[PDB]
């Protein structure tokens, strides 16, 4: 299962930030020069447009994953919910 | 909170300083690149001096 | 004629050095070891600054 | 194993003074003793 999780990050790196150099990867390096940031763009609304060379959607997905992963542990403690739903 | 008993984290901190000494060890310094241009100049100048001594 | 004998190989070795020097520069994003011939590396604790 | 020989030249350089966690182990192990003792006397 180690080659399973290692081939997750090497797919979620070389697609959406940032596909490096070292030829045998030279045209693979310019594949990130256009970037899949245009693919990553449409989730927010439009506003994080600065991802061109400081790439927001490359980084801000991991940090959005690490928040909802830590929302699970806190859920047991801060229950607060009545015999209903909220507004 | 005032937590207790300490047998935890501190053994899991020195495994981390096998990671950070692995990543940061493979960095590049801009300055080292200005040093290799200096020794290439003096070598061919002495080689031309070896060719000047091949004349003189 | 010892200059015409000994430095003749020194001319062709310098001429062959101009052939391999064209080879190294290559693509902008080429390599981290092929650029490690001209610009130097050394043993532990050489680069002071 | 290759999390060693990348940094093995570094270790025996500075672990001569840097790998003195025994003082941390002694100040840790004694710090174990007072907390098991206070819960023993409750």
């Amino acid at each position: 299962a180690s080659v399973v999780p290692l081939k997750d990050r090497r797919l979620l790196e070389v697609k959406l930030g940032e596909l490096p150099s070292w030829i045998l990867m030279r045209d693979f390096t310019p594949s990130g020069i256009a970037g899949a940031f245009q693919r990553g763009y449409y989730r927010y609304y439009n506003k994080y447009v600065n991802v061109k060379k400081g790439s927001v959607a490359g980084l801000s997905m991991v940090l959005a994953a690490y928040v909802v992963f830590n929302y699970c542990r806190s859920y047991k403690e801060l229950k607060h919910e009545r015999l209903r739903k909220y507004h | 909170d005032t937590s207790t008993w300490f047998i935890t984290i501190t053994s899991m901190i020195m495994t981390l300083f096998i990671l950070f000494q692995l990543k940061i060890s493979n960095y590049s310094y801009p300055a080292s690149p200005e040093s290799i241009e200096l020794k290439t100049q003096k070598h061919s100048t002495p080689w031309e001096m070896k060719w000047t001594k091949i004349y003189l | 004629a010892e200059f015409l004998s000994l430095s003749k190989a020194r001319i062709e070795a310098y001429e062959k050095e101009l052939e391999k020097m064209k080879n190294i520069i290559p693509f902008d994003q080429m390599t981290i070891e092929d650029l490690n011939e001209v610009f130097p590396e050394t043993k532990l604790d050489k680069k002071k600054y | 194993q290759f999390q060693f020989t990348g940094i093995k030249k570094y270790f025996n350089s500075y672990t001569l003074t840097g790998r003195m966690n025994c003082v941390l182990a002694t100040y840790g192990g004694i710090a174990l003793l007072v907390l098991y003792f206070k819960l023993r006397s409750k």
